[PDB]
C-alpha cells in the first residue's frame, strides 16, 4: 500500500484561483503562521529551574 | 504469577490523519472588506482637506488684511 502525496494541481476554477491569488496578494496564511506562534505565545512555558529543581531521572 | 507489562484490555484509536480548519473569509470578501474600508479613508480624506482648505483661506486673509 503507497499513500503518496502531491497529485493534484490548484483547479482552475474562478474561486479558486482568486482564493489562491488573495493568498498571494494579502499575505494571508503568513498570517495564520503568526496566529500559530502567538498561540504557543500566550502558553505556560515549559522550562525548569536547574540549581533548585533538579531533572527527572529513573531507578 | 507474571507481572509483565500488558497492554491492560486493548487502546483507544490516536488520531492519525491532518486537520486545517482552512477558515478566514476567503478572498471575496475580504478583498470586498479591504477596498471598502479604502474608500471609507478616501471620503474621510476628501471631507477634511475640504475642511483644512478653509481654514487656510481664513489664515491667508489674516496675512492680507496685516500686511500695509
Amino acid at each position: 500500500t503507497y499513500k503518496y502525496v502531491n497529485l493534484r494541481e490548484p483547479s482552475m476554477d474562478m474561486k479558486s484561483v482568486t482564493d489562491r491569488a488573495a493568498q498571494t496578494l494579502l499575505w494571508t496564511e503568513l498570517i495564520r503562521g503568526l496566529g500559530m506562534t502567538l498561540s504557543y505565545l500566550f502558553r505556560e512555558p515549559a522550562t525548569i529551574n536547574y540549581p533548585f529543581e533538579k531533572g527527572p531521572l529513573s531507578p | 504469577v507474571k507481572q509483565d507489562m500488558p497492554p491492560v484490555g486493548g487502546y483507544g484509536p490516536i488520531d492519525y490523519k491532518r486537520n486545517l480548519p482552512r477558515r478566514g473569509l476567503s478572498g471575496y470578501s475580504m478583498f470586498a472588506v479591504g477596498i471598502g474600508a479604502l474608500l471609507f479613508g478616501y471620503w474621510s480624506m476628501m471631507r477634511w482637506n475640504r475642511e483644512r482648505r478653509r481654514l487656510q483661506i481664513e489664515d491667508f486673509e489674516a496675512r492680507i488684511a496685516l500686511m500695509p
